């Protein structure tokens, strides 16, 4: 009475720790999405998107021939999005102006400050108006009051804020209610009292709830996992399995029936035997567990030792077994082999006949049990092993697979009521084991006397109660207790027995528990009264949902990563499926993998099995889920990831402007950039493959070719690889590395006589903005030089990062709605509330 | 780096027993064949 | 022999896929052209790009298709252009089982 | 990442002494070569590798601290019959690695 | 193989032997099934691999 489940469980602990992962951030002000850089001029300045600057350096350099790296680099970036974007506003900085709630400048995405000191009196005032012009709308949403204002924010990010908020909204009405109620059902079905205390508050009236997990789960996702069968079972038991004790019957029952006539000795001289624990009891635990599963774990073959002789032990087990296990036509308990040996042990016990004969009418088939034992001739053919029928063994002419339709899970809500014991109530067992037939047990008792021993069949009449309670107990445990997303689905439950008969094999594998011949008897003289349930039960459902959601997140990721190859071929040519998910597995939670590996390190999954699983439409939504899903969406642009195909080289002069009216340089200080407003005319571009460059260099024509193309003004563009984009700003003439930095490498090395060459294409590309700063001592001439200064690299991205702005044009960006909860109202995630409950005890004897 | 050596699932990740190489086996091969003959010729008439 | 024509056909049909840059090549296509163009350049010594753009790049590719088309048909057009010249060796590229 | 430029310096006159496509037969013409050849084949091309064992979980699996499955072959826990037989396994592998 | 298809540590199955004394003539199985297939023809390879 003390079995647990280590190493498969230390995992359940950190899965419990997963519930703690806070994926959102609550702020009173959103992060700045727009910065303003000040050129020397009060008229115009330039705005920056920040987001892009950050997105600039997120993942590693995007190198070809390193698919795994690439994938992770992307994953980081996508993950980065939902990160920067998940935040809810609360207690915002309001201001009062002419009886209206105005937003404090700090609450909108944008920085003026820089600008403020310059702008003219008029400009300043103008902006002031726009500021006290930004008013806050009131009331609405989720029955409780929220503040709405129009602040600015970067495209991709804002999308996440939006989705997040939408989720919170759903929770506030629909989703919270669902999850709670589901629990109330589960607490009814599984006898668990659930704490409602969290919402009993008092200040509850104005408290926003942030349940981030959702409860109904969805059995699918759990079973959609390839070969999960066994791992899920392990899970079910590791979770849902109670610790109990094996009770013994009345010592008197045998003494009065069996051990009555002292001078009989019979097959039940066996009764005296106590239990060899080590082997025996673990064997009884096996038999119990297996039988309380039931068709999942079979009570397979019965070991082999030469103790198999011991006719008393053998015969005894033969009878015991026909009442302990189900060969039932609804589902199986034992092996075909295990049964055959049982029927034989039984067959011998019958035609053993140590005393006065009866009538033994042997049948046409020499097959064991083809004999009808006289007086009334109860042909023991009905006590043979017909699995498809149930015929001899337990159940037989009984119904055990019934369906009380509404029940939690929808994991086909069936119910196994062993021998018709519709055990829905608290057992005694001093009462309940009364007038209870089993039919199989009943007919057993008839055949038991029509054939032979009364003294032996009388012990069976006196046993009925204790036997009915072992079973009634089991039902409550199987049926009521171990009813989780880890207990097997029904269409499979029903397929176990017939697939076993057919011999043909599919994923849904029976467990092989080899049993002691003698343990059979011991099990019949040991009922089961569970002392106390597993501590994981109340928390379980939460944990279930954690796992579920985590799985779907992975699926999603892979769905997008998969198509990345047909998407960007030039980058992932060497890409093979294995690559992309090894990266997923890598960036995803280890505890989850562990759960899968239970049956994966055992069953083997092929990339194909994985794709199927990915493509399976069944996802349990959580906060994490929806956000990642939406992140991936925004993250489809790729210009939005800061890596573009468009990088060319072209002989370009550095703008050397005239300076007559120095005051006119209140202009945008001629910023200049590589950033092409639009790409070149294709007929003017020269597409280079390594392949061609090789050839040209092979003829000592490479350099020459390039020169001519450049001299022709025409543009050249190497590769077709992605390349990471960098962004830098300059106050004056940048380094030659940036200006004349060539997007390729060409070297020549003489070895032996031969002479080899090496050509590499760059992966990093820098976009820059060179702000022109001037002074009064400057001459119109000063900026012009006899010979030009050249810039070769030019990039293109149709995503407005840095742009010429007016001043009054600053506030423009405000185009984004915002929802912020009142500071006086409370917000709190009660995601952790789902583990608050209590295992409802048993009445005990 | 590891083209097909990529181990997706734990099912393939087992323990290490021994290890062999070109020069390792090439020698072993000969050895075995030579023992063969001595052991027979030296053994019989 | 039919194989030769099938190759020369595939190549041309593949080149037709190269509309006007804004294209992401069908992975499959890339592979084929590359092998062909490669082998062709190794026998023609001409500079055929897998993704032409200039014109002279385009001409070269066309010329390739031409050379192959003629070879597959077993035609010898002779001196018909100053800009183009037919390489009879084109047949040997097309006979090599290395091109799918 | 390197390539062979067929650039010949005006100073260097090359002297190649052996061509590469080797005639298969000269090697296999040598009488009684079979064995020697084979060994050569091993000593030159046979890579380096390690023998892997399957997963212990493939046979027995733990359900409870007390309950575990047992593989029908418990004898499979025999510690390798010295090199006396370990080498004897190496024979096997090497044998199938070299057809008939 | 033969010697061991024939070694039954559990309940025995119907072994319907063949006229030839040659190993693997029988047909063990409640559905018969030749064990003659796993004989050993070198021109066919009927028993072992491929």
């Amino acid at each position: 009475v003390d079995f647990t489940v280590p190493d498969v469980q230390q995992i359940l602990d950190d899965i419990k720790a997963l519930a703690a992962e806070q994926v959102y951030k609550i702020v009173k002000v959103p992060s700045t999405s727009f910065r303003h850089i000040v050129t020397q001029s009060r008229d115009r300045v330039l705005r920056v998107d920040t987001y892009y600057e950050e997105m600039s350096q997120v993942g590693d350099v995007i190198t070809e021939d390193e698919p795994e790296k690439f994938y992770s680099t992307i994953i980081k970036k996508v993950r980065f999005i939902r990160g920067k974007g998940s935040f809810i506003l609360h207690d915002i900085p309001a201001r009062d102006h002419r009886g209206m709630e105005v937003a404090e400048p700090e609450v909108l995405g944008v920085e003026f400050k820089n600008v403020l000191p310059v702008l003219t009196a008029e400009h300043r005032a103008m902006i002031q108006n726009a500021l006290d012009g930004s008013i806050i709308e009131n009331g609405n949403v989720a029955t409780r009051d929220v503040d709405v204002f129009i602040g600015a924010c970067s495209e991709p990010i804002y999308r996440i804020y939006n989705r997040l908020q939408g989720y919170i909204e759903a929770v506030q009405l629909q989703e919270l209610r669902n999850s709670i109620g589901w629990l109330e059902r589960l607490g009814q079905r599984k006898r668990i009292t659930y704490s409602q205390e969290v919402l009993t508050d008092f200040r509850r009236q104005d408290m926003i709830w942030v349940l981030a997990l959702q409860l109904p789960v969805n059995p699918q996702v759990v079973w959609d996992v390839p070969r999960s069968s066994i791992a899920n079972l392990i899970m079910n038991i590791a979770t849902c399995l109670p610790t109990g004790e094996y009770i013994a019957p009345n010592p008197r029952i045998s003494s009065i029936t069996l051990t009555q006539r002292i001078t009989t000795t019979g097959p039940f001289a066996i009764l005296t035997g106590s239990t060899p624990t080590a082997q025996q009891l673990n064997d009884v635990r096996k038999i119990y567990l297996a039988l309380m599963f039931p068709g999942q774990i079979i009570l397979d073959l019965k070991i082999d030792p030469g103790e198999r002789m011991d006719p008393a032990v053998r015969m005894v087990a033969g009878v015991v077994g026909h009442l302990l296990f189900t060969a039932g036509g609804r589902f199986t308990n034992l092996t075909q082999n295990m049964a055959r040996q049982l029927d034989i042990a039984l067959n011998d016990y019958l035609l053993y006949m140590y005393n006065t004969r009866v009538q033994v009418n042997y049948g046409p088939t020499g097959e064991p049990l083809d004999f009808q034992i006289g007086r009334n001739q109860y042909d023991c053919n009905v006590f043979r092993a017909d699995f498809a029928t149930g015929t001899g063994y337990n159940g037989w002419a009984t119904i055990d697979v019934e369906y009380r339709d509404p029940a939690p899970y929808v994991h086909a809500q069936r119910y196994i009521r062993y021998c018709g014991i519709d055990s829905r109530e608290l057992i005694n067992p001093t009462t309940y084991g009364i007038g209870m037939t089993y039919h199989c047990y009943n007919e057993m008792l008839r055949m038991l006397v029509a054939a032979g021993k009364d003294s032996e069949a009388a012990y069976f009449r006196s046993m009925l109660p204790f036997h009915m309670v072992r079973f009634a107990r089991i039902n409550q445990i199987i049926n009521e207790d171990l009813h989780s997303v880890f207990s097997l689905p029904d269409d499979m439950f029903n397929a176990l027995l017939p697939d076993l008969i057919a011999g043909a094999h599919q994923n849904a594998d029976p467990v092989v528990l080899d049993v002691s011949w003698i343990s059979l008897w011991f099990a019949f003289n040991r009922s089961f009264e569970p002392t106390h349930r597993n501590e994981m039960l109340e928390i379980a459902p939460l944990i279930e949902s954690v796992y579920a959601s985590e799985l779907s997140v992975m699926k999603v990721d892979m769905r997008h990563l998969s198509l990345m190859q047909r998407r960007f071929p030039d980058v992932l040519i060497q890409a093979r499926p294995s690559h992309f998910w090894k990266a997923v597995l890598n960036d995803s939670p280890e505890a989850v993998k562990a759960v899968m590996n239970l049956s994966h390190s055992h069953n083997f999954i092929n990339i194909r099995d994985m794709m199927r699983w990915v493509l399976l439409p069944s996802l349990q939504p959580s906060l994490k889920l929806v956000l990642e899903e939406e992140a991936w969406a925004a993250a489809n642009d790729f210009e939005d990831l800061m890596l573009t195909d468009q990088v060319y080289m072209h002989r370009d002069m550095l703008p050397e402007p005239r300076l007559d009216d120095i005051e006119r340089f209140r202009q945008e200080g001629f910023y200049y950039t590589n950033m092409l407003e639009a790409p070149p005319e294709i007929d003017r571009v020269v597409q280079y493959t390594y392949e061609i460059a090789r050839l040209q260099a092979n003829m000592g024509q490479f350099r020459a070719a390039l020169r001519r193309i450049m001299d022709d003004d025409d543009w050249v563009r190497f590769g077709g690889v992605l390349r990471t984009v960098r962004v830098k700003f300059f106050d004056a003439r940048p380094p030659d590395d940036i200006l004349q930095g060539l997007p390729f490498s060409y070297d020549t090395n003489e070895k032996g006589g031969l002479s080899y060459a090496t050509i590499k294409y760059a992966t990093e590309t820098t976009i820059f903005y060179l702000i022109y700063n001037v002074e009064f001592s400057n001459t119109p001439d000063s900026l012009v030089l006899i010979n030009p200064t050249y810039t070769m690299t030019k990039v293109f991205i149709n995503k407005r990062i840095v742009e010429r702005v007016r001043v009054g044009q600053i506030l423009a960006v405000l185009n984004r709605r915002f929802v912020a909860y009142k500071g006086k109202m409370r917000i709190m995630d009660i995601t952790q509330s789902l583990k608050m409950g209590t295992k409802l005890a048993a009445p005990t004897v | 780096q590891r083209p097909e050596r990529i181990k997706t699932t734990p099912y393939l990740e087992g323990d290490v027993l021994s290890s062999d190489s070109g020069p390792l086996l090439s020698v072993f091969a000969l050895q075995e064949i030579m023992q063969k003959v001595r052991q027979v010729q030296a053994d019989y008439m | 022999m039919d194989t030769i024509a099938a190759r020369a056909l595939t190549v041309m049909r593949a080149c037709a896929t190269l509309q006007e840059a804004r294209i992401v090549l069908e992975a499959n296509v890339m592979e084929i052209l590359g092998i062909a163009i490669n082998r062709y350049n190794g026998l023609t010594l001409r500079g055929v790009t897998m993704r032409p753009t200039s014109l002279a790049q385009r001409n070269e590719m066309f010329f390739m298709c031409l050379d192959m088309m003629l070879s597959a048909a077993g035609i010898n057009v002779g001196p018909i252009s100053p800009d183009y010249t037919q390489h009879m060796a084109t047949i040997g590229v097309l006979a090599t089982p290395e091109i799918p």
